[PDB]
């Protein structure tokens, strides 16, 4: 008697409208190393041709 | 010419220095120093200048 | 070119349909901006068959479905409606709450969403239909269960600490003269049938 | 640059507080004549200037600043150094011999 | 008191509503209408701060926030469009089904028909980076299980009566293809290093 | 240029029927090498070029 009754419908919301948008991928973290590196290096360094 | 660069120092903040890392190509630590006189900057098409 | 409608009536109207409904004691603003503009309202919602009611003399607005161009109809099997119709379980309970809320608004006055019963006083009335099973934890684990449904319907707000709850008057316009009197006559069919 | 240099001058002060400005392309369309115009005119106004250039009309450059930073790209890399002029001059005269 | 839109509007309105797309494959004819009449549609969609992307390539529309530029927060939020973050089963089955599709459009041309994907296949892919929870059977299993999650995103057909499966055009308008790829390679490129 | 190309040449003839082209500015931001290689590919397309 788990039975459906025609009462009225009343406070019928709408959300979560399907827009993909609303898609973001797993933030999978990738750990190979840690940030430590910060030196200047000789990247600054200066050798140039014709 | 000569007298805006005493105006450079005295009234105006000028930019002598200039560090970054792993910005565009700069990888690890970059930095070039721009001079409180006026400087110019050179190098071929796409090499980190804009 | 363009002609944005007022970002102000696109928020309420949002936030509005985000919910269902829109309660003045909770949100006034959003609610006295479509009482500003019903009629923009109306015809924002126009082309969804979703139509507001008012009830000013408690401080509710609410959608509800249109009827027209497929007429009459089962309200629910509408794609948007999101959520499936009640059935007679829910709606023994809703009965309870219905008359308790009218009650209480009859010597209260309507002056408030505040209509509150203390979910122990349930027990007795659905005890005497749902049975008495001899155990307070099944009983009142389904009667738990069933308040839940119903705020997913909206009805009625979730237990707080002191085992109370709050009725949303909404239910008053759920539990309509017309809307009863279909449903008391389905249930004399129903009665007749299962003789 | 008019109108540049007088927002940035603070009240009570007709130069620029910030005194430093970029200008990329700095003259990449007009004749050293006119681009010296230009400088006469920036620098008039209080500035402070760095100028850019993609490897061209070197000359004017060097006679109105006093330094430069020589930039160069090697694969993906981008390199970065700041030099006074005549270094760069010592510099291209090696290559000059080859 | 006030017309009513034209009800093959409504109707088409209402299905992308519910389904955030509507197609040539789904209502063909209810897309002839809305290409016929996108004002229509932008001008009920506006209120809300929602508004249609289209795709006339591959016959499909599909919804895409409306909001305006430079936002106070500098990313939109949206009263009704709640986003989820995919686990990683879901997130790498979109990213194969999108390089799956740019593939076939690669090979095939755009909009060309796609060809059907098998589980056979799949089971394989989702081994290259998920291994195994214990057997063949729960692999399968969970493989239909997140396929019936994502169309329930709308984003693939139902497993097929062959085990195979068709990509739906949304993911030619995925929020981030870039995101997927990184990720995609990363994956094959840790498990190359690991093994 | 190669567009340019395609446009003046009907099918046949290894060159377009008229073949100069007009370049103002021309160059005025590629470095010198880059400058030659676009050059370069003005003569693989055989052109007379301003």
């Amino acid at each position: 008697r788990k039975q459906e009754v025609p009462l009225p419908a009343v406070g019928v919301a709408v959300t979560g409208i399907p827009a993909i948008e609303r898609l973001r991928f797993k933030e999978v973290d990738d750990e190979a190393e840690q940030t430590l590196d910060l030196s200047n290096h000789a990247a600054d360094l200066t050798q140039i041709g014709d | 010419m000569n007298q805006v660069s005493g105006l450079a120092g005295k009234e105006s903040f000028i930019l002598t220095r200039i560090e970054l890392f792993n910005w565009g190509g700069f990888h690890g630590l970059h930095q070039a120093a721009i001079h409180q006189d006026g400087t110019a900057v050179i190098g071929p098409t796409g090499s980190g200048k804009t | 070119s363009e002609t944005r409608t007022l970002q102000k009536i696109r928020e309420a109207t949002q936030e509005l349909l985000k919910y269902g409904l829109l309660e003045e004691a909770s949100k006034p603003n959003l609610y006295r901006i479509v009482l500003s503009h019903p009629e923009e309202v109306t015809r924002i919602l126009e082309p969804l068959d979703l139509d507001i009611g008012i009830d000013e003399i408690r401080g509710l607005l609410y959608v509800k479905v249109r009827l027209d161009e497929t007429p009459a109809q089962d309200e629910w099997a509408h794609p948007l409606v999101r959520r499936q119709r009640l059935n007679l379980e829910q709606s023994l309970l809703v009965a309870i709450l219905r008359q308790h809320f009218v009650a209480w608004e009859q010597e209260s006055g309507t002056g408030a969403s505040q209509a509150q019963i203390a979910i122990d006083d349930l027990l007795p009335q659905l005890q005497i239909y749902l049975g008495d099973p001899g155990s307070e934890s099944k009983e009142r684990t389904r009667l738990l269960t069933l308040l839940d449904q119903l705020k997913g319907h909206g009805l009625v707000t979730s237990p707080d600490a002191h085992e109370r709850i709050v009725i949303r008057p909404i239910i008053a316009h759920l539990a309509d003269p017309i809307n009863l009197q279909a449903l008391l006559a389905w249930l004399r069919e129903q009665i007749a049938q299962q003789t | 640059t008019a109108s540049l240099s007088y927002a940035l001058s603070p009240a009570g002060s007709r130069y620029p507080l910030f005194g430093t400005i970029i200008l990329d392309e700095a003259f990449s369309r007009s004749s050293h004549a006119v681009a010296g115009r230009i400088i006469a005119a920036l620098r008039e106004f209080g500035l402070h200037a760095v100028f850019i250039t993609p490897n061209k009309e070197m000359r004017l450059l060097r006679d109105h600043t006093r330094s430069a930073i020589v930039v160069h790209r090697r694969g993906q890399n981008s390199n970065m150094a700041s030099l006074s002029w005549e270094e760069l001059e010592r510099h291209y005269q090696r290559r000059g011999n080859a």
